[PDB]
Order: C-alpha cells, then structure tokens, then sequence
C-alpha cells in the first residue's frame, strides 16, 4: 500500500532458504518488485511482477504475492547474496520498502 | 427458449446484417474511489477523473466482417453506410473468489452479486469512445474481451505553484465531477439480459470503388481546346489557341482539394503557442494521403499514423495519388515561381477522400461546439456524427461485508468478478455497384502481402495480419 | 545496452541549490515511453524516491519533498533540490521505468539504474 | 444513348467542336475518344516514359450495348430532365457590398 | 507559362488555368483593360474576354492584395474567411451550360463550374 | 473500324487513350439555343 | 480521449526515408492523433 | 446541481409524500475459515426482520 | 506444406451455437437420402452355372 | 479471403485489352475453378 | 511447459527421502517422465506418466504431478542412487529439464 512494512534483518546459513516478508494493506491486488543492492553498488531489478526474473538474474530467485504480504524466496543461498533486499510497489506515485538486510 | 451465441454477416442486394459475439470480463476494483489525478506538468497540464466503471468499444470494422466477408463486401458492392445497431449483453455469471489461503484462489458462484449496467442515451457523460486507443476487442472470436476503465479529461484552471516552473491544472467552476451513480442502472443479476438498440442517422456512403480516369484528364484526347492560353506577358498578352498536344496547359473547370502540410519524411503539423506547447494534429485532414507508392518506393509522410507495429502498417492510398493529390505536391504561382506546399480550398474543388480499410473506425463524434465544416467523415477512418452510439457503462457492485457489529471484519469489498457475452449486431446500408461498359476483367480483391507470409491465417498468437492495410477501393468507377 | 551516468557537484552546507544531472548513454530519452527517476538512499537506511519525469514535461514528485525539489529535462535530467537546512546528503541514483499501459498500477520496475553519486552536506 | 453513364464523359471541357453558330452551316460531330489511367514505365535510352496498360486501365468497347439501329428515315429521341440547379442571376448590383 | 499550377518540382506542372469561379480574369481599371495570368481567350491573337465589372465592384479584381499587421505583410492570396461572399464569374452569350462534377467524392462547392456553365452530377448523356 | 490505342511516349507522366470509331455530339454552349 | 490506455496508432521517430514508427503510451498527450482539426485563424494577433 | 436549480428557479418548498423501498436483500453467513479467518458464502434460509 | 491461398482456416466460432447449459437438451433430426439396400442374403447357385 | 479471380498473365503483357489485331489473349487459358468448395 | 525449471543439486543421507521439484507452467495437465542417468551410462526411463514404473525399475521410486510442479520421491535411498535425474515433458516437440544432481 502507501506504507510498506519490512523487518530489519534475517540470518541464514549456506544450504537453506531465507524467506522475507513485505507486508502491506491489499498487497495481493498489486505488483511488488524486488531490488538486490550489493554493498558499494547500485540496486538491480531482482524479481519483477511477483514471479518473473530477467536474464541477468539467475534462476534461484523466486517470489510470491498473496493476501496482505509478498515474499521473496532464495533457493540455495550462496556466499554472494548478502545484500539489502527492498520491495517496491506503486500506490499511484511509488512506494519503497524498508529492506531486509541479509 | 434457446440461448445462442450469434455471429456472422448475411448479405443482400440491400443492407448486410453483421453480428459478432465476444466474452467480456468486468474484472474488479479494490477501491471504488474516483481518484482525480496528480499530473503536475513543468515546461497547459491535464486534469481528469478515474471512474470505477467499464465501458465497451466495438468501434472498428474488422469485428463485424470476417476477411471472407470483407472480400465479399468489396468485390460485390459500391457503397456502405450503417443504419442500425443493437448491443445485447447475454448470460451473466457474476462470481466471487474465496481466497483458499494455501491454494490462493477458489472461485465459487454468486447469485446475489449483480452487474450495474448504465446506457447513456441522453449523452450526459463525456464521450471517450472514438479516439483510437489500444482497447477495442479481440480480432478473433476465441479470445476474451477485457473492457476498458472509464475516465475523462475536463477543463480547469492552470496555476503555477512549485519552485522553478511547475504548473498544475486545478479545479475551476467550469470543471465537472460526473458521478455515474446518479442514474438509472439496470442492476442485471446472474442470467440477466439487456439491450441498447441504437439507430444511426442518415450518413453519406463511403463509395468502395476507385476510378479508371484522372479527374484532370476528362477531355477528348483529340480536338484541342476552344479557349486560349497566354504567350507574352507585361500588358500585351497576345493569346494563342491550343492543339491536341497541349496537355499540360489544358484549362480545367474544377480545381483539386487542399493539401495543408502534405510532405514526406517531431509533432508533425501542429498549432499552439511559441515553440513548445504545440499540440499535434497528427493524421492531417481527411482530404490528404499519408502513404502511397511512387515510381520506386513507398513514400510515407510526416503526418502518418502507423495502425500497428516498428515499420508501420499504412493504407496504400492509390486513389489520391491518381486525382492530383499526394505527398510532395507543390503549387506554383507566377507572382513577381513561388513554390508553396500548402494548397488552398479553391472554391470549385474535389479531393475525393482518404480511403477506409479493414481495420478502420466506424464513428468517432463531432464535438458539441458549433459551426462544423465538413466533419461528415472523420480522420482515423470512420464517419463521425452528432449523437454517436451511446456508451454502455458496466460496474459490478461494492458488496461490502462482513462487519460483526463494530469490527472491520474481512476485506469489506469481498471480491467479485463478472463474465458474460456481448452480442453486437449492426446493419450497413449497401449501395449497388457503379456501372461500367468495361470489357476488361476488373482487378481481383485480395489483401496485400509480399512473399510466403500469407494474410489472415494461423501459422506455427499464431494468427498474423498483413504488412499493409487492406484498403477498400479496388474496383473502378469509371468516373 | 543503456547506461546512466551522474554528475556530482561536491558539498555545499549553507543552503545553496543542489544541482545534479544524468546523461543517458545508449539510447536517447526523447524516443518514447520511459520515466526517469531520482532515487535517494540514506547510508544505513532504506531507499527514498524523489520523483520521475516524462520527456513531454509532465513530472510526478514525492508528496513529502514536493515544495523543495525540481526535476527537469533538457536532455540532461536535472535535479534542483533546495532548502538544505535539513542535512540530507544521502546518495542520488538515476533510474528508468517503462511507462505502464493502464496508468493504474505500475507494470514495470527500475531496471536500468545509474552508478550513483555521493553528495555531502 | 448512354443513360447509365457506363462510358467516360468527354463532353464539357471546352474543345473546338461544338456546333455552327449560324443555322445554315453543317455540323460535323467529333470522334469519340477518352483518356484512362495506366502504369508509367521508363523504357528507352535517355528518359523515355510511356503509360502502358494496367489492371485499372479500361477498354470500353461501345458495341456491347443496345443500339437503336436507325435506318433511312428513322427517328430517335433522348428526353433528359435536368436536376434542381441554382440560378445564374442575370443582374448586377447598384451598391458595393462593403458600403452598405 | 502554365499560369497557376500544381504538380511536382518544376516541370510536371499541370495547369489549373481559368482559376476558380470566384475570380475575374478580365476587367476595366481607370485607364485600360487588365487581363490576368489565369485568363482564357474564348477565340482569337488578342483575345475575347468577358468584362467582369461585377467582380471589380464587390472587392475582387486582379491586383488585390491583402495586408496583415503581423510583426505589413503583402499577400496576394486571400483565404476563405468563414463569413464571405464572392458573387461569381459572370456567364455570357458563348459560355457552357454544364460540364460534369467528377465521381470522386467530397465536392465543394462545385455547383458552378469554370469555363461557364453549371456542372452537375449525372449530366446530359 | 479499329480502336487504335495510342503511342505518345513522352520524355521529360504521359497519357494513354483509346480512339473509338464513334461520333458523339456536343450542343453545350449557350449561343445555340438563343439568337442574339 | 480516455486519459489512460495510450493510442492504438503510431507516431514517427526517425525521418529521411526510414521512418521507424513507435507506439504511444498514456503520457503522450502532445502527440495524440485527433480526428478533427481546429478552424481558421486568418490574422489573429495581439497589439 | 439540483439544489442550485432549486434555489435559482423557485420560491418555496414543502414535502408532501415519501416512500422508502428496501430493495434486493442478500443476507449471508460467515463460515470462519480458521487459518484464513473469514469466508462468506450466501444464505437462503436467513431472513431480515423489518418492522 | 505451408499455407497457400487455397488453404483455409475454419474457425468454428463464426456460427450459431446452441449454448446449452445445465439440464439443457438439443436434437439434430437428419433424414437419409434414398439409398440402395444391402441384401443380407447369399446365393444357392453359381452365376456362371445357371 | 478466397483467392481473387483474374486471368493469368506473366509480366507487362496484360490480358484482354488493346495494345499498339491489337487485342491480345493471355498465354494460359482462363480456367474456371478458383474458389474452394470445401469438400 | 516449454521451459521446465529444475534446481541444481540436493543433499541426502541413507535412511530418508529426497524430493525434487520440476516446476513448469500448467504442468498438472501434462505428462512428466523421469530419467535416471548414472555416471558413465545412458539414461533409463525411471518413472513414466507421473506415477508408473517399468519392470526394470524397482518399487522404491514414485512420483506425482499436481498444479505447476511434478515431484519425484525416492523411498529409502541406497548408495547407488547418486545419479542425475531429469524431468521431461512434451510441449508439442519435447522439453527436457535441467537435472537435480544427487
């Protein structure tokens, strides 16, 4: 919605998954975009339109958008995914999320 | 009683009755607000309203006619003009999603939900139907129609508030807020039906036949000319007579029509203030071509619209290049020659038209401001008329539960969507073909293609349209 | 490929007009439907959006920073945020969005970003 | 008589074969011919163009018609009726329009 | 010479010789007869021209310029000017009666042809 | 009684005609119906 | 027009014999194709 | 707009009739999804006591 | 074999469609032409021995 | 769209029309089966 | 569908199961075939038509196909099942999957 909710940070080990939460009022009937910002670099479009990935993003990123939340699931996190992940919607201007620090 | 999906044209020596049917889908609105705008231009901005309604736009010609039926229309008749239109909204199945929470979506069926249908017979609300936008109908009868959301632009009062130059059109006393819920509303539940039954005004026909003669060459090629042409200038004329070889100085009794900024290859031709406001009048008037075929290639114009794709899909106006129009057509004056690109109206003139094609419009609207000329035929194809076919607006309803007494329980708009069938029939008063004592086989009627890629047919979404538009002037008159 | 390069003035504390620019390489900006955003990011905090602009003059702003910033286009993508008494220096990105079809919900996201400039205040 | 307007009309262009002005001279009626639209080519040496026949070009043979054969002593009529046309007002003005 | 003329660059140039019907090509000014570029001779040469004295009266004529105070611009072409009256080029004893309005559509005004005459859809066969 | 197309062959849009073996008649002008 | 939804037709980008038309979005308001022109303005100026 | 048309055209007002119609009624019931929380089906046996 | 001008693309949704919901019924009622019979009987005699 | 009905020719030399005894017939015969049944 | 999705590798111990994922758009209304390729050898038809096994394949292999995914479950993995498993469908030509390396 007009104010996206996102927790502070998550803890993970190599060999498992790390699912984040991007809460928001009536976020199921909306588009959520995920951005991968490695430190010292600009963000990159990670997952767009809640399921899709571009060619530059590998096939281990996938998301969802159901109800009042939108998750981003990383399948088999490597030693290079320690990056701030932001969720972004469009409540008629642009709404950026807080960011789950991985 | 039988419930039918009707589609197909039935020809006669008189009018043809062409009906089609599509499946529409009134999707949802999670907020039933009105959502004004916030454009805030910076360089006259816009100001609109976003109604939570759905109109439907069956404007184009490629929906009433199959390509076989359009080919049967061109090779048999010589005019076309609509005279009747009925729009029936068939079987309605407004249903609700229950949100399986682990599956995500489970669609049962709702018998208490309804579909608010409003027909604007009085033209109270603004008319946005005939402007050529990318939400019309599927071309093939197997795809599902998603009707567009209703919205409109108004006139307000331009301010200048910001830092550098930020303008914003705020509401004035002339601005209007048309709430569509002040009306009569066929509420139209599950299984309900509703009709419109419009009747077209008397409109001039579209004459689907070319010419086998230039308009400036209508004389006997022998015999010369009874009149004379000047030889010397400067107060002592000394006129001479003409022979049969004087073809470039033969006196004509009718002039050609206007060619206001016809050129070849932004904003095109444009009115407005100094250099930057500059709204575009893009596809010229209707008296001009923007694409034809000269001796080597295709000339394509500044004032052209693409109709798809890019490279473009332009109609080949070969019947305007014939009768003294075209793109690089200058006019010359012997004033003390002045090359001009604009040609004036020239009191006795004939300019036939820009030809209609298979994908053209049918009507647009002549605006309610007065003193029109000529406006019987609009640009972008079509007729264009005072009192056009009315808009059929379709909201569903905001069924708004549950509560629990105090609580805001649930979603309070629960979720609902409506599917249906719209069967639109239109009759076109056809005229008989013009007579020719010709002895030649007239050219055949087939849509243009180049090589291998055939016109409308499925290939390995499959179905592909030709590169050029299928125009309608392929038989000769003979003028 | 389309790349976006920024331009940073440096640091001015006592309330001067913070001017930036973003020259786009690879494709011109007056060639069709693409917004051109200006996006902040506080070091140690999330992203922040200032506003985006179309090539035909229309520009949307953030409602919190509406009466301070100014986006403009002279094939340059300028940004003229003034009243810097609040010490916001954070970072200034440029970003491009494809213009959606229905105007209701955003169909596209910020795929081509800039390199980012570090302003100090 | 071409009541259906099937053949091209070359009558009203102002050419030097109309009628004698005086009723004592003999009329020699003109030969029928017409121009069509073809397809411009460029065949020759320098720049020679020539309009050859196209699919839009037409060859109206007039002997595909009804033909009052009209022998010696025969008579034939046409009997046209003009449409409502605006008049030609054979009278000037005793006043300038800008001085009224 | 070709008079006023449409066409391509400088040499195709078909002629629209006797102007529209709203224009004179011969009248009588204070000393002599003015004879125009766009005139037809109707015989003879020296020419046999109709004296359009009823167009020189009502604000038409040959050397009639229009002036605009744009930041005067002498123009020889006058536009249609939504409320206008231009009476006609007068018919004479040797003029035509009809010509033909061509079968191509959207005519304006074409109720009166040039070279004299009326000019009508479906002329005498 | 041929039809005798043409052979103009211009050199600089040429013409193309047909010469029918028929005779039409042209009573168009006004000086025929009216005496002076 | 509808202020949303763009336009079904196209508008030129390059000129000089190679057109390369592009489509339109809903923000293209200054190049929206109109089916009716405005009327004449023969010497409308200011003082 | 109708109040503005009332003021600028007339010079008095007094009511004389009033009808109140309760149209289409859709009394429904919530089934308490216990994991979703709320699922609203439709009830044909529930009623609405109007006095 | 690619598509030619003689090739055809019969979309069946250009027709009349008894839409025929739940519980509906529909009939066809064809009538056969006069056809010669099939003679379900052999022979007790060779044709060349008659 | 069913295929169009025109007599067959090759290039330049059009079917039945007068040329510079004049009138020339096409190289192939103009057959009569050009629309489809659909069997 | 026309592009089958399959992760890189899975990790298992003897005495449990290893379930893989063969994602795909509308894969529930399709047939999915599994192929066991031991190293140095050709693949073998492991599980055909989402449930069935041939006579040469033992009765510890079973699969499923529901929704947008098709799983292959090994019941009691031995020390000889370390093989690349590929899922294969027919989107009008043939569509092979990536392969879960076991």
């Amino acid at each position: 919605a007009a104010a996206l909710t996102q927790p502070l940070s998550v803890s993970v080990s190599p060999g498992q998954t790390a699912i984040f939460t991007c809460s928001g009022d009536n976020l199921g009937d909306k588009y959520v975009y995920w951005f991968q910002q490695r430190p010292g670099q600009s963000p990159a479009l990670l997952i767009y339109q809640d399921n899709k990935r571009p060619s530059g993003i590998p096939e281990r990123f996938s998301g969802s958008n159901s109800g009042n939340t939108a998750t981003l699931t990383i399948s088999g996190t490597q030693s290079t995914d320690e990056a701030d992940y932001y969720c972004q919607t469009w409540d008629s201007t642009v709404v950026f999320g807080g960011g789950t620090k991985l | 009683v039988k419930s039918m999906w009707s589609e197909g044209a039935t020809f006669s020596a008189n009018s043809v009755t062409c009906t089609f049917s599509r499946q529409f889908l009134i999707p949802y609105d999670p907020e039933h607000h009105y959502k004004v705008f916030s454009p805030a231009a910076s360089s006259s901005p816009i100001m609109g309203y976003s109604t939570p309604w759905r109109y439907l736009d069956f404007n184009a010609l490629n929906l009433f006619f199959s390509p076989l039926e359009f080919q049967h229309l061109i090779e048999n008749y010589g005019s076309i003009a609509p005279d009747a239109l009925t729009v029936t909204i068939s079987e309605i199945a407004v249903k609700d999603v229950t949100d399986k929470t682990g599956g995500g979506v489970q669609v049962t069926d709702s018998t208490t939900g309804r579909l608010c249908m409003l027909v604007d017979h009085e033209y109270k609300y603004p008319y946005v139907l005939g402007q050529g936008q990318d939400t019309l109908a599927p071309e093939l009868p197997i795809w599902v129609y998603f009707p567009p959301q209703y919205a409109y632009l108004t006139v307000g009062d331009v301010n200048t508030q910001g830092i550098s130059g930020d303008s914003k059109k705020l509401a004035s006393e002339e601005s209007a807020f048309y709430v569509l819920e002040h009306s009569s509303f066929q509420l139209l539940g599950t299984g309900g039906t509703a009709t419109m039954s419009y009747k077209f005004p008397p409109v001039p026909p579209e004459n689907l036949e070319g010419c086998s003669q230039h308009f400036y060459e209508m004389y006997n090629p022998l015999y010369g000319s009874r009149l004379g042409v000047p030889d010397t200038l400067g107060g002592d004329p000394k006129f001479r007579s003409l022979t049969h070889e004087d073809h470039a100085i033969q006196p004509q009794n009718f002039m050609p029509g206007p060619l206001v900024n016809s050129v070849s290859t932004l904003t095109g031709l444009s009115t407005g203030t100094s250099q930057n406001t500059r709204i575009s009048l893009r596809p010229g008037p209707v008296s001009q071509p923007y694409h034809h075929w000269d001796t080597d290639k295709y000339v394509t114009g500044i004032n052209a619209i693409s109709h798809g794709q890019g490279v473009g899909r332009f109609p080949n106006e070969k019947e305007q290049l014939k009768q003294l129009q075209g793109l690089n057509m200058h006019t010359y004056f012997p004033n003390k020659y002045t090359d001009q690109i604009e040609r004036p109206l020239m009191v006795g003139s004939v300019w036939n038209r820009r030809a209609l094609h298979y994908e053209s419009q049918l009507w647009s609207k002549i605006p309610n401001l007065d003193d029109s000329f000529k406006t019987q035929f609009a640009a972008l194809g079509g007729w264009g008329l005072h009192q056009p076919p009315p808009q059929i607006f379709l909201k569903i309803l905001p069924q708004s539960g549950p509560i629990g007494g105090i609580k805001s329980m649930g979603i309070t708009t629960l979720v609902q969507y409506a599917v249906g069938i719209m069967t639109v029939t239109m009759t076109f008063k056809l005229g008989p073909r013009k007579a020719t004592g010709r002895w030649n086989p007239q050219p055949g009627v087939y849509p243009p293609h180049a090589a291998g890629h055939l016109p409308y047919v499925l290939y390995d979404h499959g179905y592909e349209k030709p590169e050029e538009l299928w125009t309608a002037k392929s038989r000769v008159h003979p003028l | 490929q389309v790349q976006l390069q920024e331009s940073g003035p440096g640091l001015v504390r006592p309330s001067q007009t913070l001017s930036l620019s973003c020259t786009v390489s690879g494709a011109s900006i007056s060639s069709g439907g693409y917004y051109w955003s200006w996006i902040r990011q506080h070091p140690g905090k999330g992203l922040e959006w200032i506003g985006h602009i179309y090539y035909s003059g229309t520009v949307y702003y953030n409602p919190s920073l509406r009466s301070r910033v100014s986006i403009s286009i002279d094939n340059q993508l300028s940004l003229k945020v003034a009243s810097v008494t609040a010490a916001d220096t954070a970072v200034y990105y440029c970003a491009r969005v494809r213009v959606d079809s229905v105007r209701g919900a955003g169909d596209n996201g910020f795929d081509p970003w800039g390199h980012g400039t570090l302003v100090t205040v």
